[PDB]
């Protein structure tokens, strides 16, 4: 029975669970690469003595907090336990296939582990541009088992996608239009929508690395006529999509939190959140080329991406001020959650807005490949998506799991983490815009006082990590049972109580039209 | 270069990188403007006991949070777009500098009369003269003539490369089988350093550049003394 | 004999930041210049300005690498 | 060919309990047998080609 | 020879295809497939809520075009009202 | 939320247990790797 | 079927917490712990 | 946009019968015919070592590394040169 | 019970033995590309046919003889079917974009020129034209074959659907034989690479498509398929099409006015 409930499963809750299990461990992994950078850069100077595992260490950190950490948790564990619970549905589409998605995943962890553990590791950014990447500058084995863990992740994710578009589209109560169906709901959609798009570009892609460095093929090596900007071009086509993606199920889940703590019974302006989601996963793939500025483009190329991409703060100011409008008015409750969702708001704020910088290609001419760039989305992605898995993580965990966490030191965890990761990533702005380059293991004389600032503060963010694995023993410790949380009215998810039976809606929901 | 505890940019040796600070004044008031009030609604938001929680209508509002949003955008766009298409425009050089990338160093050719050309390494720590800096000196730097209009070639002889003077405003990636150009003009003499600027493996950190730029006579003795 | 030449002037059929093609070109037209030049009444002289202008754009590496494919029979250009 | 389809499901409907991907009977179980088999034996190979490939081999 | 020999579905639909299909013919709607149409929902007229059980969740979507759904379990016995529009829903076991 | 009482309350001092627990586990591993970095180094 | 309800819905046991605190530290620790030992692997490898 | 032909009331496998062996099939004997008439062998052409064919940047993983999946001796040459 | 229309699956191990599949043919091209040894990807290769044809079974036993397939169900594989199929569309996307991106600019070490110096292309009014005949006339065959078993003809049905598989066969055959003919090769620089990566990854979803016909085949000879009931028909139809569309794609792109 082990076995076949958690090898075999076919069921949403128990997939999102294995899911968010995954996620929390890979979690714990892209952290601890996290600190060996910041270890690095503490103090000028060299802490490894060989400047590939640096850069090996760099790009493992960013593939697993990706790859294994945000999307395993966001889409794979919050959207396999709420989606079919929001729509009344009693699983996903294909339950089955849905297994697969998962189990995906430790292979595709597993190779990633094992290019970094045979030859020299990849040392090639996440991005994994030719010719650093090719097979002379990393001959062997290491960067064709990065490409085959992106493989797998892949096909994980667009099979995941096709489940949850069917599921959402096919699987309503028949009375329940797509404007009725609640706003995580609609990120997960959309959401699932760019992956389906984005990731088989991205396949192509690192699939021509592979034959050019396996096959004798040159897509994209001059000496056949290839090009080295192309792999960009498609890396990026799907890379922008991939930020929003990272995103999206993230601002279903404020949405979700902020409408809950406010004491409402719904978010301000839905049909605007729906139109502002919908318009930023539109515009998400039309504005890639701004990771490109610097490549030799032409001027009127880089004129369309500056404005194609600044437009997109237009429906993302929608979604900020109809949180503070949901705010608005609000009997607010001051839960943990809510904290982690008030300093999302705030801390994807700013990160948007040094994104808008970056948007302007001449500032990007003297801002790219710098610090500034590893501030911005440390802020909007890293903040961003952690800030909405822990506000989600905290509002929906008795429901997940039928037991309460201790909210003080739930409120005591969001305190340490909001210092932390401010204190590391507010000074790497001053080392952007002083021109520090990222993907260093070591900075002239001049930088060393922010880096300093920003390894210390590393450290406190791995103090709250620590704090947050002795928060959940203690509840799985002390056993405290939910009975009731309340506006279950609008909160369909908890209306079959904590945990929900490992059969729900088994009887639909009854929903007239009238 | 920049200097210790640094906040902003490095200051300006050219005309365009102080077009950029001018610029990046501008847009950084907007994003603190922007910052700030979202900062401040949310206290507002958080800080009464009086209530409104039945339906709200939103569509008066977002004409608001659409054309303001709307406005700001094309106020940053406008210079934004400006100093592009400045950067861009017909320079007539006097010069024609190529430099090369390489795995792990820069090289540079100064062919327009003579076939000159020389590899330029970063000096390590341990040789560094007294007073010099760690990290950014070279045994051989880019000469040049300062207050005049210079073509930058910019390519790599193996993996990606960029490089990149920030006091000056430049940052060219360098291709293989690309010949990327830029413009170059120093207000000033002096030494103008830069670091390369896309990973190139190893070494990345420790292949930087440096600028020598003197008057013209000077450029012309120094490009004589060399045959 | 007019020169005065100090480097490469701008060429509006190459006005954009990738000058690869402009150094392939003034590389093949020296070059198909020179190879017109020896029949009967030519003198190089006149190839000059191409011969200029590709010596100051190219990368060294990449003419002597094209001088190279010329002598063995490889250039995949047409001169 | 004559049309079978009301005996297999019958066959395929018989209350006795099994999961859809062995109630055709005892082939099923050798067919699973042989595919985990194969899969997490190879699986294991795997990793001792990890440990191989891990360590400079002189 | 524009001959026959494929099976329809009234002859070789099996399991829940087929009880789907039957019940289709009958005009009823067991599983659920079809959105019932609202009574006026007055304590008089009440919307009949059929389930298996003794409770099931309804959703109210309380004016046309709402997005919101109210969600509250109705138990048999006594008619309920939603908590948003006090719309009447009676349950009818099964 | 409401909750029922834990079933079984976690006292303060087992917290402090648990919490170390938690804690060593993090720092043990790794702080053994970096002060054994130059023993690395050299090899 | 399955059981339901509460520390039933997991793959891993919550009858006893200490059991659980060794569970939950090698599970997490060995997670932090990976990225260390394989910088040490390739630090050592030559 | 909608060829020369023109026969519908009510589409059915009779009019498919009818396009698949009244106008696909044809179709397909007259280009195998086509085809069947050009074909024999070019001549080969002179080699030239030109550095942006015959790739080699990594042995191939069959035979002895420098053949092509599918190499034809007849007309692949190798690197350097047609076989003998 | 359940009274909404939908599937609870079986607690099923193909998932598991699908994404162990997966390990063990990405380290099995790993081993095969750097290490000289082909064993772990014929593992893999194995287990992943093994898998497949198990859990492709499952669907039919659930389906065809459980009667899980409620309109509901099918409605869903409708919806899944499409989107997998868009998504193999922007797969292919890729390598369009990387054809135009290389022969639209060709670069210096090319001849400044497309094709490359050096390259003879494939007369695309030759076997390329005969491929192009065939997978239209594919095209028509299997609507034929459709609309058949649609009006209950389970004769014309087997017959049609066979001449649809049989040039699929015939493709497939002329495109091997394109193959060993050609004077250029994968590593003829990009118009070897773009050309063999597009036609290959293209002469392999031929194969995949042909070989769901040929299921289809035999589902319909063992009477699997109702007048009403056959999406395993349906959704190997859509992807037949799709497989002919993407070749018309490359035959205009790469064959014709890439030449
Ligand atoms: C529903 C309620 C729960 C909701 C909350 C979810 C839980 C969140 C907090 C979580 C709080 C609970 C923690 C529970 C501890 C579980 C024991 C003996 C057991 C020892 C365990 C150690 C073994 C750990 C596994 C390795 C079957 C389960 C699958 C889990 C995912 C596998 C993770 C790693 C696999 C990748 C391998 C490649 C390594 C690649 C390395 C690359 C560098
Ligand atoms: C929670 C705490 C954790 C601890 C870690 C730190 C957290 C961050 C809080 C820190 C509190 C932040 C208050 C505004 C910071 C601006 C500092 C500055 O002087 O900036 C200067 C400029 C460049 O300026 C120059 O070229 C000239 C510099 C010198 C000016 C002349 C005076 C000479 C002396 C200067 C003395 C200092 C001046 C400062 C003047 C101070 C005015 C306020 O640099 C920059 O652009 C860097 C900007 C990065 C872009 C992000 C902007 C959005 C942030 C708005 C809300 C803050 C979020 C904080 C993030 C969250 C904070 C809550
Ligand atoms: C969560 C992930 C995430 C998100 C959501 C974003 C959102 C944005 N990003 Fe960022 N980005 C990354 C993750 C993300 N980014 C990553 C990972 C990279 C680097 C990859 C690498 O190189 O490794 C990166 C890199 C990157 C670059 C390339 C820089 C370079 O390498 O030189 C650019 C350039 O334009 C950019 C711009 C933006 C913009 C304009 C947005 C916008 O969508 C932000 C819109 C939000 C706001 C503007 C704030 C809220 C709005 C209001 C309150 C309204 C009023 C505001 C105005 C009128 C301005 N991003
Ligand atoms: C979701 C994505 C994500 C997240 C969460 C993080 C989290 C962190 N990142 Fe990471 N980072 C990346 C994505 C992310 N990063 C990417 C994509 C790159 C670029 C890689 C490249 O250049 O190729 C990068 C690069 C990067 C650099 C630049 C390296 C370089 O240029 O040389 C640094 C340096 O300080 C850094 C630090 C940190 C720190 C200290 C944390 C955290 O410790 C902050 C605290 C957060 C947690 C502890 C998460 C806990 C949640 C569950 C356990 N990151
Ligand atoms: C007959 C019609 C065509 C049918 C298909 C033929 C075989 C293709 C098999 C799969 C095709 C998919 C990969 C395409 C990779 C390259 C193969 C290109 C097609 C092909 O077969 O190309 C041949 C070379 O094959 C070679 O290198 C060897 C190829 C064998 C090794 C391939 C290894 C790479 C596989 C990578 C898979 C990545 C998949 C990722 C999917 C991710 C989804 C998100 C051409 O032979 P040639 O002798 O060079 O020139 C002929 C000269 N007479
Ligand atoms: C470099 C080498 C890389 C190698 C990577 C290898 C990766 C994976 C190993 C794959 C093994 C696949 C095993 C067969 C999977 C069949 C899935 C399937 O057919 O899923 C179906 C749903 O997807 C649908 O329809 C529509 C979708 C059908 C999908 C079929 C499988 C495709 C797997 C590869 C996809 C790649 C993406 C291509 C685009 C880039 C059925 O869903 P279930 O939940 O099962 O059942 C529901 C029941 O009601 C049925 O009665
Ligand atoms: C000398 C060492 C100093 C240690 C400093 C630690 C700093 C802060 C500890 C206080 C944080 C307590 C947070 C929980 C308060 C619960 C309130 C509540 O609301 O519980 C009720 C019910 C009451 C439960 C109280 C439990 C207190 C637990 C202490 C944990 C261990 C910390 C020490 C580390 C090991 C030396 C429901
Ligand atoms: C809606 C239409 C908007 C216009 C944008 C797309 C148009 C492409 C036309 C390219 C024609 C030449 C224009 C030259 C401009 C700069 C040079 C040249 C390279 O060109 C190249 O390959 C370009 C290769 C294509 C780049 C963009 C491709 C996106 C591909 C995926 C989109 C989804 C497609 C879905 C298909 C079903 C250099
Ligand atoms: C030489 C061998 C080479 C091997 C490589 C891959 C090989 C071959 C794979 C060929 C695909 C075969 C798929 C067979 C699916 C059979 C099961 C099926 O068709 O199942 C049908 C459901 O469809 C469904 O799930 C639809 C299921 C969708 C299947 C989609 C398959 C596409 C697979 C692509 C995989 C590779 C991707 C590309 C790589 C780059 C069952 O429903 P019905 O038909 O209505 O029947 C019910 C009636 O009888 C009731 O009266
Ligand atoms: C980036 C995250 C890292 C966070 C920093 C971790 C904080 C410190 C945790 C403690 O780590 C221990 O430190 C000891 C030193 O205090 C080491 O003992 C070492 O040093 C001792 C004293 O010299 C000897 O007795 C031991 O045998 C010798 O192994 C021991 O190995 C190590 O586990
Ligand atoms: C999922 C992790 C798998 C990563 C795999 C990396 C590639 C490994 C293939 C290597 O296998 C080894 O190769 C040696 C040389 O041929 C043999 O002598 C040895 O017997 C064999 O075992
Ligand atoms: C028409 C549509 C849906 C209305 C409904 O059926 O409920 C609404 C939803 C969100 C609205 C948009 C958003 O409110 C954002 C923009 C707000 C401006 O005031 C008008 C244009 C604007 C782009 C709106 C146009 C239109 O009214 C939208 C698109
Ligand atoms: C045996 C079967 C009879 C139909 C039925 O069983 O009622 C018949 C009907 C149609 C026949 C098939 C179709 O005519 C198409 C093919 C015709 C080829 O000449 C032989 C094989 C071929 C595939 C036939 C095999 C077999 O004779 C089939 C399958
Ligand atoms: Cu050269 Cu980085
Ligand atoms: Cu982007
Ligand atoms: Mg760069
Ligand atoms: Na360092
Ligand atoms: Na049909
Ligand atoms: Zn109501």
């Amino acid at each position: 029975m082990f076995i076949n409930r958690w090898l075999f499963s076919t069921n949403h809750k128990d997939i999102g669970t294995l899911y968010l299990l995954f996620g929390a461990w890979a979690g714990m992994v892209g952290t601890a690469l996290s600190l060996l950078i910041r270890a690095e850069l503490g103090q000028p100077g060299t802490l490894l003595g060989d400047d590939q595992i640096y850069n090996v260490v760099v790009t493992a950190h960013a593939f697993v907090m990706i790859f294994f950490m945000v999307m395993p948790i966001m889409i794979g564990g919050f959207g396999n336990w709420l989606v079919p619970l929001m729509i009344g549905a009693p699983d996903m589409a294909f339950p089955r296939m849905n297994n697969m998605s998962f189990w995906l995943l430790p292979p595709s962890f597993l190779l990633l582990l094992a290019s970094s553990m045979v030859e020299a590791g990849a040392g090639t950014g996440w991005t994994v541009y030719p010719p650093l990447a090719g097979n002379l500058a990393h001959a062997g084995a290491s960067v064709d088992l990065t490409i085959f863990s992106l493989h797998l992740a892949g096909v994980s994710s667009i099979l995941g996608a096709i489940n949850f578009i069917t599921t959402i589209i096919n699987m309503k109560p028949p009375a329940m239009s797509q404007y009725q169906t609640p706003l995580f709901v609609w990120s997960v959609m959309i959401t699932a929508v760019l992956l389906l798009l984005s990731l088989p570009v991205l396949a192509a892609g690192i699939t021509m690395l592979l034959t050019d460095r396996n096959l004798n093929t040159t897509f994209f090596d001059p000496a056949g006529g290839g090009d080295p900007i192309l792999y960009q071009h498609l890396f990026w086509f799907f890379g922008h999509p991939e930020v929003y993606i990272l995103i999206l199920p993230g601002f279903g889940m404020i949405s979700h939190i902020v409408t809950y703590y406010s004491g409402k019974k719904e978010p301000f302006g839905y049909m605007g959140m729906v139109w502002a989601m919908m318009s930023i996963g539109f515009l998400g793939f039309i504005v890639w080329a701004h990771h490109m500025f610097t490549v030799g483009m032409d001027v009127d190329t880089r004129a369309y991406f500056t404005s194609a991409t600044m437009i997109i703060a237009i429906p993302t100011g929608v979604k900020v001020f109809s949180w503070l409008a949901t705010l608005h008015g609000g009997n607010i409750k001051w839960s943990p959650a809510m904290m982690w969702a008030l300093g999302f708001i705030f801390l994807f704020t700013v990160g948007g807005l040094t994104g808008i910088v970056l948007a302007n290609s001449s500032l990007d001419i003297v801002l790219h490949d710098t610090y500034y760039v590893v501030a911005h989305f440390h802020y909007v992605l890293s903040m961003g998506a952690v800030f909405a898995i822990m506000g989600g993580f905290v509002h929906w965990f008795p429901l997940f799991s039928g037991y309460t966490l201790n909210d003080t030191w739930a409120k005591i965890h969001f305190a340490i983490m909001f210092v932390g990761v401010n204190m590391t990533f507010f000074p790497q702005h001053f080392l952007g815009l002083s021109g520090m380059p990222r993907r260093y293991s070591d900075y002239p004389d001049a930088y060393t006082m922010w880096n300093t600032i920003s390894s210390m503060g590393s450290f406190i963010s791995l103090t709250a990590v620590m704090l947050m694995v002795f928060i959940i023993w203690e509840a799985f410790a002390s056993k405290r049972e939910v009975l009731t949380v309340d506006l279950t009215t609008t909160n369909l998810e908890w209306l079959n109580g904590c945990p929900p039976p490992y059969h729900t809606f088994e009887e639909p929901t009854y929903v007239n039209l009238k | 270069m920049a200097y210790p505890m640094q906040l902003g940019f490095q200051d300006a040796t050219s005309p365009i990188m102080e077009e950029l600070l001018h610029f990046h004044d501008h847009t950084l008031m907007i994003v603190f403007l922007i910052s700030s009030l979202v900062l401040y609604i949310i206290s507002l938001m958080l800080t009464t006991k009086l209530t409104h929680t039945s339906t709200m209508d939103a569509q008066e509002v977002e004409t608001i949070w659409t054309i303001l949003p709307a406005i700001i955008l094309i106020l940053i766009a406008l210079p934004s777009l400006r100093i592009l298409y400045m950067m861009d425009e017909i320079n007539n050089p006097s010069l024609t500098v190529k430099t090369m990338g390489h795995q792990w160093y820069w090289s540079y050719e100064y062919t327009d009369y003579e076939d000159l050309s020389f590899d330029s390494y970063m000096i390590p720590t341990s040789e560094l003269k007294p007073g010099e800096l760690r990290l950014l000196e070279v045994d051989n730097r880019v000469v040049l003539p300062m207050e005049m209009t210079i073509r930058m070639l910019v390519s790599s002889e193996d993996v990606l490369h960029s490089w990149a003077v920030p006091s000056l405003g430049l940052k060219t990636d360098a291709i293989p089988g690309r010949l990327n150009q830029t413009t170059l003009m120093s207000s000033r003499p002096g030494l103008y350093y830069g670091q390369c600027s896309e990973i190139c493996g190893s070494n990345h950190s420790f292949m930087p550049i440096v600028l020598e730029l003197v008057p013209l006579k000077y450029f012309e003795k120094w490009s004589a003394s060399m045959l | 004999k007019i020169k005065n030449y100090q480097t490469a002037p701008f060429d509006s059929r190459f006005p954009n930041q990738n000058q690869t093609r402009n150094c392939w070109q003034n590389y093949l037209d020296f070059h198909r210049c020179e190879k017109a030049m020896t029949a009967k009444g030519g003198d190089v002289s006149v190839c000059e300005w191409y011969r200029r202008v590709y010596k100051s754009l190219c990368p060294i590496s990449w003419v002597s690498t094209w001088d190279d494919r010329r002598a063995e029979g490889t250039f995949p250009g047409k001169i | 060919f004559e049309n079978r389809v009301a005996e297999k499901q019958k066959l395929f409907q018989e209350d006795n309990g099994l999961p859809v991907h062995l109630k055709g009977g005892a082939t099923d179980n050798i067919l699973y047998r042989v595919t985990m088999t194969l899969c997490l034996g190879g699986t294991l190979y795997s990793l001792y080609c990890l440990g191989w490939a891990s360590f400079p081999h002189k | 020879a524009s001959g026959g020999g494929v099976p329809t579905d009234e002859e070789q639909a099996t399991g829940l295809e087929r009880e789907v299909m039957l019940a289709a013919r009958k005009g009823q709607d067991p599983y659920n497939i079809l959105a019932p149409k609202a009574t006026s929902g007055t304590k008089e007229d009440p919307n009949l809520v059929p389930s298996i059980t003794n409770k099931r969740i309804v959703g109210c979507i309380c004016e046309e075009d709402n997005s919101t759904v109210i969600w509250f379990w109705l138990h048999k016995g006594e008619a309920q009202r939603c908590p948003s529009c006090g719309t009447h829903y009676k349950l009818v076991p099964h | 939320i409401t909750a029922k009482p834990a079933k079984t309350p976690t006292s303060p001092k087992e917290q402090a247990i648990g919490l170390s627990v938690t804690f060593l586990s993090f720092l043990l591993p790794a702080g053994w790797v970096l002060y054994h970095l130059d023993n690395y180094k050299k090899s | 079927h399955y059981e339901e309800g509460p520390g039933k819905n997991i793959p891993f046991s919550v009858e006893n917490k200490w059991r659980l605190l060794a569970m939950m530290t090698l599970f997490f620790g060995s997670g932090f712990a990976a990225p260390f030992f394989i910088v040490r692997h390739q630090l050592l490898k030559k | 946009a909608s060829a020369a032909k023109g026969d519908h009331g009510g589409t059915g496998a009779r009019t498919w019968r009818f396009l698949t062996f009244g106008l696909a099939l044809p179709s397909v004997a007259l280009c195998t015919l086509n085809s069947w008439l050009h074909s024999g062998h070019r001549e080969r052409p002179a080699f030239i070592p030109y550095h942006h064919l015959r790739i080699r940047t990594k042995p191939f993983s069959w035979g002895d590394g420098n053949h092509t999946f599918f190499h034809n001796p007849r007309v692949n040459p190798l690197p350097t040169g047609y076989e003998k | 019970h359940q009274t909404h229309a939908y599937h609870m699956v079986n607690p099923s191990p193909w998932p598991l033995t699908g994404a162990l599949s997966a390990l063990l043919m990405t380290s099995g091209l790993t081993m095969w590309f750097h290490f000289n040894s082909m064993t772990l990807l014929m593992i893999g290769l194995t287990t992943n046919m093994l898998t497949m044809y198990q859990w492709w079974r499952d669907v039919i036993r659930e389906s065809t003889f459980q009667g899980h397939h409620t309109p509901a169900v099918q409605k869903g594989l409708r919806y899944g079917m499409i989107l997998f199929i868009i998504s193999e569309v922007l797969f292919f996307t890729g390598f369009f974009w990387a054809f135009y991106h290389s022969s639209l600019a060709p670069t210096p070490e090319l001849g400044g020129c497309w094709p490359p110096t050096g390259i003879h292309p494939l007369n695309p009014l030759e076997v390329p034209l005969l491929n192009t005949s065939v997978l239209l006339a594919s095209g028509v065959s299997i609507t034929w074959a459709h609309h058949s078993l649609m009006e209950g003809d389970r004769k014309h049905m087997l017959q049609a659907l066979f001449i649809t598989i049989t040039l699929g066969v015939y493709f497939t055959l002329l495109q091997a034989s394109e193959y060993y003919e050609a004077p250029f090769t994968i590593s003829d620089g990009v118009y070897g690479s773009t050309f063999f990566v597009a036609t290959g990854f293209h002469g392999l979803h031929v194969i995949i498509g042909s070989t769901f016909l040929i299921v289809c085949f035999f589902r319909q000879l063992k009477f699997h398929f109702t007048s009403n009931h056959h999406f395993g028909f349906e959704a190997a139809a859509w992807y037949w099409h799709f497989v002919d569309v993407v070749w018309l794609f490359l035959y205009v792109s790469i064959y014709w006015w890439g030449s």
